[PDB]
């Protein structure tokens, strides 16, 4: 029982489809650019090279690269699962160990201050630490079931300095010198060399042939298993930690036989945002998770060395995707290890899934947004160079839209580059031929081998790696593109083009960009042909083909 | 958006998802069920074009041979773009036909156009903050400072908003699409080329069906001269490889109703196994397991 009103309509315009052929033959009768551009190349490794140049130009030079490992640590032997009394039997021993190093750095001194505040503990606030907080009951010094206080009067002069400070313009690494490069990818082939490195109904019958069998026992003795796991435990204490009473007291954790220590600050609770928790981690220097250069400070012992790392602020959502890195990497590796069965038809070697497993934990470790957007673009440049005409240029400026921090950004670049270089090389040839389509037998362009990223084996399509850059993508958690700079950019570019539709609109008239522009004074103008602004005849015919 | 907003964007969606789902069998290729038939149905008649031969008349009753070639453009068309006016589908709507006998709610689509052409952005306030937070730049920080007259909203014209206006700009493009198609057939009357396309959610494959020399031989290029000394001006750019000037012509009838093919995101190919065997795995899947 409703009836619709009248409104308004509009006027059908006459037009006519002779006037816009007489526009195109008007229009054919000249020089035509292609908007896409070849791939030789050559042509991509110049425009990487200008590009180089272009940002070591707009952007300062950095001669010390930042931090890229939220979580600094190191595993020789290996791990078992954190327990209350393994915690105690560690943190017992790693204070005996603490207390036998001389401070050079004030927070070495901090480090010091809590080890010795730990290691005088009474014995009821010691075992009042480690109780279940239904039996847990207050004391002078320890309130909280896993927390301690830490008043100014133990604090030294070094620690009070640090309290104090941390309670109280881009640049970028020069890309277009060899040395910096060289030793960034130095530096990370170390990193994954260390991680690599091994540590002394019918389809579960399936999966104990293949899966079990050339990917879990695989990864099982590689450092990055232990070091995953190591890491799990880390965050579980962290996100223990992050409670509204417990965060404003001080903690004290230590892992793996005391070797690994986890130390944490008073931090802001996370049940509001923008609140950051800080911690510090001593630990023994072997092969692993390490990187000297970001470490704070490196303390001498007997035959021995003892690294410190620097106040670690984290979020609460990268601490929930380091608490699951392991379980990604391993979900990320299975998705690769499935992909090259579909690909090769066989199975990989165990080489190459320790190198996956390696480069996918890393990823996992790390997460940046440098790093998301550098992938979001490698999923979509593959296509342009594997492709004959492409705009691949403007991917690669897309590439270098942001700053370089860290190495790991350095080493991706790298082997970004060479990957594309390869991959347009590969073009060169390109043989016609006469195979089935669908139905019929008909010509292919067909270029023969596509180089992977992770590891050394080649693929026979490159859907295989769109799959594996993908996965790598999606490694990255889903919110991190909420950052700051995303939401600039987005109102940013809406504002520019609403202020280019007002400098268009007051240019040219309210009415005519309103209503469209006819198309006689589209070919007395010739520039009405842009975006944001359309001809009433071309819809009019438009509108009549699709009638027709 | 505003619920207001979301009223007209449901009107305008709705009327053309229904005006469009009925041509999903050839030109619009809607996801889950029948998605690869309109672009299967598209690369059959391109291969079955490929397959023939083209034999071009001349003046003294001549024939000379040509190699029917086909090459492939895969292009975002259809993705929302900031750059857009969303005026022109009023006159879009204004006499497409339908089987309704009165006129009565094409109408209030062409309101609910009307009334979402205008718009107001809003700021957010953790962008305030930041801005509030030592600005110094001058360009982009001046101009956003200025869009906003209060501080805290300004104006906006031509796009929605990446609203739901995805199965309109479908069809929007189709239109266009075809009518690039029926212009390049009048302009060239013995120039008998191929052109085929479908669209997929927001992307749309381009067949275009080019020609070139089989014995290289100076045939093609004394029709061409002939041609344009006897008056037709347009065959400049059709001597040499003009596929150019197919993707050309079609870019241009495309930016004529404000639709742009980004130089970004963008490649075109000849023939290949894998290139048409990934584009049929994009239409098929969308979302990857991992």
């Amino acid at each position: 029982p409703y009836y619709i009103p009248d409104y308004k309509g509009m006027e059908p315009i006459g037009a006519n489809i002779e006037d816009l052929v007489d526009y195109s033959k008007d229009w054919l009768s000249r020089a035509r650019n292609f908007s896409f551009f070849e791939v030789k190349g050559t042509a991509v490794f110049e425009c990487f090279n200008s590009n180089e140049a272009n940002h070591c130009q707009r952007y300062p030079m950095s001669r010390k690269p930042r931090n890229f490992l939220l979580i600094q640590c190191s595993l020789i032997t290996s791990y078992k699962p954190a327990t209350t009394l393994s915690d105690q039997i560690d943190s017992r021993r790693a204070c005996s160990y603490i207390l036998n190093l001389i401070p050079d750095t004030p927070a070495s001194y901090l480090i010091h201050d809590m080890a010795y505040r730990y290691i005088n503990l009474t014995r009821e606030d010691m075992i009042n630490y480690y109780a279940p907080r239904i039996q847990f009951k207050q004391t002078q010094n320890v309130r909280e079931p896993g927390t301690f206080k830490l008043t100014s009067s133990m604090l030294r002069a070094e620690s009070k300095a640090m309290l104090d400070l941390l309670n109280n313009q881009i640049e970028s690494l020069n890309i277009a010198s060899h040395i910096v490069q060289s030793e960034s990818v130095s530096l990370i082939t170390k990193i994954l060399s260390d991680l690599e490195l091994n540590i002394t109904t019918v389809l579960d019958k399936f999966f104990q042939n293949e899966t079990q069998k050339y990917l879990i026992d695989v990864l099982k003795k590689t450092t990055a298993w232990h070091i995953g796991h190591l890491i799990r435990d880390i965050t579980e204490s962290l996100i223990a930690h992050s409670g509204l009473k417990r965060s404003k007291y001080w903690s004290l954790h230590s892992y793996n036989n005391g070797n690994v220590i986890l130390f944490i600050l008073p931090s802001k609770s996370l049940e509001v945002a923008g609140s950051f928790i800080r911690f510090i981690t001593v630990f023994r220097i072997g092969p692993g998770l390490v990187d000297k250069d970001n470490l704070d400070t490196i303390l001498i012992d007997g035959d021995s060395q003892w690294g410190v790392s620097k106040v670690m602020s984290i979020d609460l959502n990268r601490l929930l995707a380091l608490n699951i890195a392991f379980e990604k990497a391993l979900i990320a590796t299975a998705t690769w290890f499935q992909y090259y069965t579909e690909d090769q038809g066989q199975f990989p070697l165990q080489y190459a899934i320790r190198s996956v497993f390696a480069n996918h934990f890393l990823l996992a470790i790390c997460q940046k947004m440098k790093l998301c957007a550098i992938f979001d673009n490698l999923r979509y440049l593959i296509p342009a160079v594997t492709s004959l005409y492409s705009g691949f240029p403007s991917l690669i400026e897309k590439l270098f839209e942001r700053p370089f921090k860290s190495s790991l950004e350095v080493y991706i670049y790298y082997n970004i580059k060479s990957l594309l270089v390869a991959l347009a090389q590969n073009n060169k040839a390109r043989f016609y031929s006469k195979v089935k389509l669908l139905g019929l037998t008909v010509d292919q362009s067909t270029v023969g081998v596509y180089p992977s990223f992770m590891s050394r084996i080649v693929y026979k399509h490159y859907r295989s790696l769109i799959s594996e850059v993908t996965t790598c993508f999606f490694l990255f958690e889903k919110g991190l593109h909420g950052n700051m700079n995303e939401e600039a950019k987005i109102h940013l570019e809406t504002v520019e083009w609403a202020l280019k539709f007002r400098e268009k609109e007051e240019k040219y008239g309210e009415s005519l960009v309103e209503n469209g522009y006819m198309m006689w004074e589209l070919r007395a103008n010739a520039e009405l042909a842009e975006q944001q602004l359309y001809c009433q005849d071309a819809i009019e015919l438009a509108a009549i083909e699709l009638n027709k | 958006t505003t619920l207001p907003t979301r009223c007209r964007l449901e009107i305008i969606e709705d009327y053309y998802d229904a005006i469009a789902k009925n041509i999903s069998e050839e030109y619009i290729s809607y996801g889950g069920e029948k998605k690869i038939l309109a672009i299967q149905g598209a690369l059959e008649k391109a291969l079955r074009w490929a397959s023939g031969e083209s034999f071009i008349e001349l003046s003294n009753h001549k024939f000379i041979r040509m190699k029917r070639k086909l090459m492939y453009v895969s292009a975002d068309a259809t993705k929302w773009s900031p750059g857009d006016n969303s005026a022109k589908f009023r006159r879009f709507t204004s006499m497409l036909h339908n089987g309704l006998p009165n006129n009565k709610l094409k109408n209030c689509v062409i309101d609910a156009l009307k009334q979402v052409y205008k718009t107001d952005f809003f700021m957010s306030r953790k962008l305030r903050n930041y801005i509030d937070s030592m600005e110094s730049l001058d360009p982009h920080i001046k101009q956003f400072l200025d869009f906003f007259p209060d501080g805290h909203h300004g104006e906006v014209k031509g796009n929605w908003l990446q609203g739901n206006l995805n199965k309109c700009s479908s069809l929007f493009g189709v239109a266009m699409s075809l009518l690039f198609k029926q212009v390049w057939t009048n302009l060239f009357p013995e120039l008998d080329c191929f052109f085929e396309f479908a669209h997929h959610s927001d992307d749309a494959l381009f067949i275009y069906g080019y020609l070139e020399p089989v014995d290289d031989g100076t045939d093609w290029f004394l029709f061409v001269s002939q041609q344009i000394q006897a008056g037709h001006l347009h065959w400049f750019s059709v001597n040499t490889e003009m596929w150019k000037s197919m993707f050309n012509l079609h870019e241009h009838i495309l930016l004529l109703g404000s639709i742009k093919i980004s130089p970004k995101k963008t490649t075109v190919s000849p023939t290949n196994a894998e290139f048409l065997s990934t584009f049929f795995e994009g239409c098929a899947v969308s979302i990857p397991f991992v």
